[PDB]
């Protein structure tokens, strides 16, 4: 047994030089053991131990060595102090009984501190880098623990670092590459020119693959590129060699098909199904049930009875019984054979690996692809549930219960059917209660009323003033709805049936009191239970004062822009907005690293096609993460030929400081960088309503009348409208017209007379005959009853 | 005030399980003296407070239920006369003081602390009378023979809870004669337990005959067999349930209403219906009818059958009614289902 | 891979005796006991060709006289993880000249936990052959 006490008195064996190595372990093993089952202690006793051991010390007695390192081991990440030792790995530092030296670094990690991590670390680097491949592995495991706290004291070595990572040994290859998985985790560029490394060599350990591969996997979802040739080179690298788990483990991802990739990989694929197919790898059940995803193709189907069947055939093999049910059910079945199998089924299902768990499993998908369904299964089912039963049945029955209200089944009458007069004799309370609860809301949306009540009454039969109690709460969801025929009768009924039995009287007493107490039909009740999109933008905008002008948003932004591209630190994305009188670009975002929160941020802007600028406005503070709000204003100019669409450059200004994030701080100083901010472009459609006309047949004339420019080309490489046709229905985002629209795949003449209007109000009007001749030669119309918009359309349009 | 103060001791002297809701409602009344006769917003503290606890409990997590609420009124009971109180208890749903009582109450809290501190010519033609309980061979043998013909051989037996137990002993077919030929069967003894009877029997072919008949039983049924017998109600479901569950066969259609067909299958099978509930038998009713009985060899048989009943365009022309059957052997017990299936409607046999 | 929860040589009275959370985040001895009722009670000394309990992978074997239990992740090939279960096995088999007994486990237990921090060491194996350890190993 264990118990602390007899070796802290023991500790003065501590006194004896004569010892043997045995004797002496053995004790220190006891103490090992104590813990090894199982103790818990003081700290001062710990301590006194350390000193107690401590100062045993003189010899090599190696064995002596491995004892001690064992018994440190027990300590750390809930130590008591370091120092001690110090003199000890320093010896062995210099000192060439390799062997020991491993050990008692690797204790420490856990244990560690800063200052004292300073120590090792010429000697350190060397260390891990040292020689037979033995020393160095015991140097490597050290570092792991000491990452739980941190590690990136190692970390920064890196870009000298990793290079001594270059392996001679497999085992070692292996490992090399998982501090890798936090090394990937770190980064990903770095793989990716790194992977033509590993994807450079051919690999040792399949060890070593196969965190490759969860990641190389990890990477392909979305795409890892194309990895057709990699895919491809990989594909054999997993395919074939003399350690299976490879091959096995591209498999399950890879197929790739509904209407998809097929075919090498079916074939490879069968010559691994069919391998493992008998427990080679019993771990082919697994896979089925999804990494090796299963819901097929039509005729592929049909071709997999086989394989199931043998399985099916099987019936052993913890392994083989889960994978009964997964083939089963991924391939499907005809019902037939289900018939078969339910008699099988009725032996098997009670132990035969223990063959319930698999099959409630099985089970909760069966309640899935039919709860309450192919209801003529559902009560095959039902009938076999119960009848196969043990009892085991209503674990399963929870989840199915569950499946069929998830349909929302319709079958009831039927499937109800079937469960009133099973649970009745098929027994059980507690499933009562859920249903019941369940039940209790339902009533007669879905009717059958006789029946229903005739259940009812039965399943109050039962005693238990709490049996009784369920069906009158059921009720009061029913009650209060009535059905077929109910109310009238609803009012009679309560009155018909009635009970004493105190408690069970006062249920029947009290609820009647309740009635008593509330006008029935009220009682049920309590107890039972322009200015566009954008315009709300102009007043979002609207809560700032510092304006210098707005008007009422008249659309908004076609396109937000992202003023920084993808993932930078200081990522934007901006949206403008466009008032019959102003226009605000109002910038979101997260300012991106974690490195920075700017500050003193404010927007430049500098534009070429009009809008006088008032002022660039930005945020006070911007951490990281976090949208923040600066704002560029513009008041727009209409009439003017050339005066709204505009490119402005853009440059972000801001004192740059840096952050703790664990804690912070926030101080005045810290200095400014400023960077390129993006451009904007605005739009013929950040201002437009597209529409349809008050009258076009005049106002399409008219507007010719007193707007219309115009441009002519004639178009003679190309004879089609289409490149025009991008930038047109597109670029103006109106609306092409006339019934001057439609064009199929082709079509021989096109006319957009189009239609919306522009921001101050007046409107841009376009019409574009296209004329194809053969060559085209167009006509397009702006007509406008805007000035700046006929100028701008046309170019606007490109 | 007495009653609520020995309440509240008595609550916190015990805790250790319990169900109550119902209670809190059964103190209450429509109305009851609360307070001193009103402290308003204080009073609303009041009702915080005491209750809160309750709550506060209530709020906390669950070993075994010991009930799910359904205190949606628990809600207003807690918030020309008449109408202004309970306008103020709508409105709800020294009190300063009361709040704060109740803050610091607030018992999961409470437990979970405690938890941290533990941590040919001759015809014979014959049939069967079973004139009370003699189960009595009427025989014809008629001998219409040209002579007191020469009878074979008969053998006695054990039977069931009977034993065939005569013969009248000539051998002769008198000529062109007719006569009665008498079996007392012994209907009491002599088990036999060759089920439903049809065990054969024998007339045999031994004197002027060459054959006979042999012959096994049909005709050997149930449903007259056994008695009405009678039960406790509150026991009668505790049993019913406890009983040989093993048997059920349905009721669903007839030619009747169960007022009369319920009349005429009793009397068939000789056998009770243990009770009414008003809920009526007539305007549907609804109602499932126990039934229980006792035989001659002494099996009690339990039923609970449960039946849609007649008329119009209400419910009852079929039934869709289950009969459960509880006797002993599932054997004979679901065979009584059938046989009373048998016994239920009245058609060719 | 800073992968094994627990690596515990059980007897089959559902006692351990070993047990190592190499890795471990949950806890009490009684939780660990409890823990180990539910499966072993169950495994009651079968054990079955794989075993996944938890979406983990159970690797777990008998003896002729013991249990061995394994804790990992079914979210790690068998054929290694096996291995090293296999690694198990044998090494103490060969080099002891015995494999483990009850008996065996009774004389001592040192050797067993000698092995088991060389080859395995947290949730990362270090190791999952013997030879290499019966070079190194020479006590």
């Amino acid at each position: 047994h264990l118990e602390k006490s007899a070796v802290l008195q023991e500790a003065r064996v501590f006194n004896e030089t004569p010892i043997n190595p045995r004797k002496c372990a053995h004790i220190l093993t006891k103490i090992l053991y104590l813990i090894n089952q199982g103790e818990h202690l003081g700290t001062t006793e710990a301590t006194e131990a350390f000193f107690a051991m401590t100062k045993l010390f003189q010899s090599n007695d190696p064995t002596l060595r491995r004892m001690c390192y064992l018994t440190i081991k027990e300590m750390s990440c809930i130590a008591e102090d370091v120092i001690i030792v110090t003199s000890s790995l320093t010896k062995d530092m210099t000192g060439k009984e390799d062997n020991y030296r491993g050990p008692a670094v690797r204790a420490l990690c856990q244990i560690t501190d800063s200052t004292m991590l300073q120590a090792v670390e010429r000697y350190m680097k060397q260390a891990i880098v040292d020689k037979v491949p033995s020393v160095s592995s015991s140097a490597l495991v050290s570092s792991l623990h000491l990452l739980k706290c941190s590690f990136d004291v190692v970390k920064r070595w890196v870009n000298e670092a990793q290079e001594a990572a270059s392996s001679d040994n497999i085992m070692v290859q292996y490992h090399a590459l998982g501090l890798l998985y936090h090394v990937r985790k770190n980064d990903r560029l770095a793989v990716s020119k790194m992977i033509s490394k590993f994807t450079r060599h051919g690999l040792k350990s399949p060890f070593a693959y196969c965190m490759m591969i969860r990641v190389a996997s990890k990477q392909l979802e979305e795409e890892d590129g194309s990895r057709d040739s990699p895919l491809f080179d990989f594909i054999e690298s997993c395919l074939r060699n003399k350690h299976e788990m490879v091959v096995y483990e591209a498999a399950s991802a890879i197929v790739n098909l509904p209407g998809c990739s097929a075919k090498e990989l079916a074939p490879a694929v069968s010559v691994l199904q069919l391998f493992c197919s008998s427990p080679k790898a019993a771990l082919r059940y697994a896979a089925v049930r999804t990494l090796n995803k299963v819901a097929m193709k039509h005729p592929s189907a049909v071709t997999a009875c086989n394989l199931d069947l043998e399985n099916l055939v099987t019936d052993s093999n913890r392994s083989i019984a889960t994978l009964a049910i997964t083939t089963l059910l991924k391939t499907g079945s005809e019902s037939s054979i289900d018939r078969l199998m339910k008699q099988i089924s009725s032996f098997m299902s009670e132990i035969s690996d223990e063959f319930k768990v698999v099959v409630v499993q099985a089970i909760s998908a069966l309640c899935q692809k039919y709860p309450r369904k192919h209801a003529v299964l559902m009560n095959f089912l039902f009938t076999m549930l119960r009848e196969e039963g043990g009892f085991e049945y209503k674990r399963a029955i929870v989840d199915c219960i569950i499946s069929i209200i998830e349909e929302n089944s319709e079958s009831k009458e039927t499937g109800l059917s079937h469960l009133c007069e099973f649970i009745e004799d098929c027994e059980f309370t507690v499933l009562a209660t859920r249903i019941l609860h369940l039940l209790g809301q339902e009533g007669p949306k879905t009717n059958n009323p006789s029946k229903y009540i005739r259940f009812i009454y039965n399943r109050v039969v039962l005693e238990h003033e709490e049996v009784r109690a369920g069906a009158v709460s059921a009720l009061a969801k029913f009650g209060a709805q009535n059905e077929e025929m109910l109310p009238s009768i609803l009012v009679l009924l309560k009155r018909c049936v009635m009970d004493d039995d105190n408690e069970v009287r006062d249920r029947a007493t009290f609820y009647l009191n309740v009635l008593e107490q509330k006008q029935k039909a009220l009682n049920a009740g309590y107890i039972l239970n322009a200015a566009t999109r954008q315009e709300i933008f102009q007043e979002q905008l609207a809560a700032v004062p510092e304006f210098q002008g707005l008007g009422p948003l008249f659309k908004s932004s076609p396109e937000p822009v992202a003023l920084t591209e993808s993932e930078t630190e200081y990522v934007i994305r901006c949206t403008k907005h466009t008032f019959s009188d102003h226009l605000v670009f109002q910038f979101d975002c997260t300012n991106t690293l974690n490195d920075q929160t700017l500050e003193n941020v404010t927007v430049q802007m500098e534009p070429t096609e009009a809008y006088e600028v008032l002022s660039y406005v930005p945020a006070r503070s911007l951490p990281y993460n976090q949208p923040g709000t600066c704002y560029t204003l513009v008041a727009l100019p209409t009439e003017d030929p050339t005066a709204v669409a505009c490119t402005f450059s853009c440059v972000m200004k801001f004192t740059v400081k840096d952050c703790d994030p664990n804690t912070g701080e926030i101080d005045e100083e810290g200095y400014e960088d400023e960077y390129v901010l993006e451009d904007l472009e605005v739009t013929v459609a950040d201002h437009i309503q597209k529409v349809m006309k008050v009258n076009f047949e005049a106002a399409w004339d008219e507007v010719g009348d007193e707007f219309e420019k115009e441009e002519t080309f004639t178009l003679s490489t190309i004879k089609t409208l289409e490149e025009a046709v991008g930038n047109i229905v597109k670029f103006l985002g109106m609306h092409p017209c006339e019934r001057s629209d439609k064009v199929p795949e082709n079509k021989n003449t096109h006319t957009l007379l189009l239609a919306g209007v522009f921001r101050g109000g007046h409107d841009i009007l376009v019409r574009s005959r296209l004329l194809l001749l053969d060559t085209v030669t167009m006509q397009v119309t702006a007509r406008s009853s805007e000035e700046l918009p006929v100028d701008i359309i046309l170019a606007s349009v490109g | 005030e007495d009653i609520q103060s020995v309440m509240t001791e008595v609550r916190r002297s015990l805790g250790e399980i319990p169900i109550v809701e119902s209670e809190i409602k059964k103190e209450a009344g429509e109305l009851k003296p609360e307070e001193e006769i009103t402290v308003g917003p204080v009073q609303k503290l009041v009702t915080e407070m005491g209750t809160y606890a309750t709550q506060s409990a209530l709020s906390s997590s669950r070993p075994t239920k010991k009930e799910e609420d359904r205190p949606p009124l628990r809600g207003f009971l807690l918030d020309v006369a008449a109408s202004l109180a309970t306008t103020l208890t709508k409105i709800a749903l020294f009190v300063a003081e009361a709040m704060l009582l109740m803050a610091t109450i607030l018992d999961v809290d409470r437990i979970s602390l405690c938890l941290k501190v533990l941590s040919d010519p001759v015809y014979a033609e014959a049939y069967v009378h079973v004139n009370q309980y003699d189960i009595v061979l009427d025989v014809l043998v008629v001998n219409q023979t040209s002579d007191t013909l020469q009878n074979c051989t008969l053998e006695l037996a054990t039977l069931g809870d009977l034993k065939l137990v005569e013969k009248p002993s000539p051998l002769t077919l008198a000529p062109h004669d007719f006569a009665n030929i008498k079996a007392n069967v012994k209907v009491a003894s002599t088990e036999n337990g060759i089920i439903f009877g049809n065990i054969v029997y024998d007339v045999s072919g031994a004197a002027s005959d060459r054959n006979c008949v042999v012959l096994s039983d049909i005709h050997i049924d149930i449903m007259d067999y056994i008695q009405p017998a009678t039960c406790t109600d509150a026991e009668f479901r505790q049993m019913w349930a406890e009983f040989e569950w093993e048997n059920k066969v349905t009721v669903n259609t007839n030619m009747t209403d169960l007022n009369d067909y319920l009349q005429h299958i009793l009397k068939s099978t000789n056998m009770k219906c243990l009770t009414p509930e008003k809920a009526l038998s007539g305007y549907c009713g609804f109602m499932a009818a126990n039934l229980y009985a006792r035989s001659i060899f002494g099996e009690d048989a339990l039923a609970n059958v449960s039946i849609e009943k007649p008329v119009h365009q209400g419910p009852d022309a079929a039934v869709t009614g289950h009969i459960r059957i509880r006797a002993k052997s599932q054997g004979m017990a679901l065979s009584l289902g059938d046989k009373i299936n048998l016994s239920q409607k009245k058609t060719s046999l | 891979l800073y992968t094994v929860k627990a690596i515990l040589i059980l007897d089959n009275d559902g006692d351990r005796l070993f047990a190592k959370y190499y890795d471990d985040t949950y806890p009490s001895v009684k939780e660990q006991k409890a823990f180990e009722k539910n499966i072993f009670n169950k495994t009651h000394r079968t054990d079955s060709e794989i075993a996944l309990l938890e979406g983990l992978t159970v690797v777990y074997k008998s003896s002729i006289d013991l249990y061995f239990y394994v804790i990992g992740s079914s979210y790690e090939n068998e054929l290694m993880l096996m291995a090293v279960l296999n690694c198990l096995f044998d090494s103490l088999s060969q080099m002891l000249r015995k494999n483990v007994e009850k008996r065996a486990l009774l004389e001592n237990m040192e050797g067993l936990f000698l092995a088991v921090d060389e080859i395995v060491d947290g949730g990362v194996i270090l190791e999952s052959d013997p030879q290499q350890v019966v070079h190194r190993v020479a006590l």
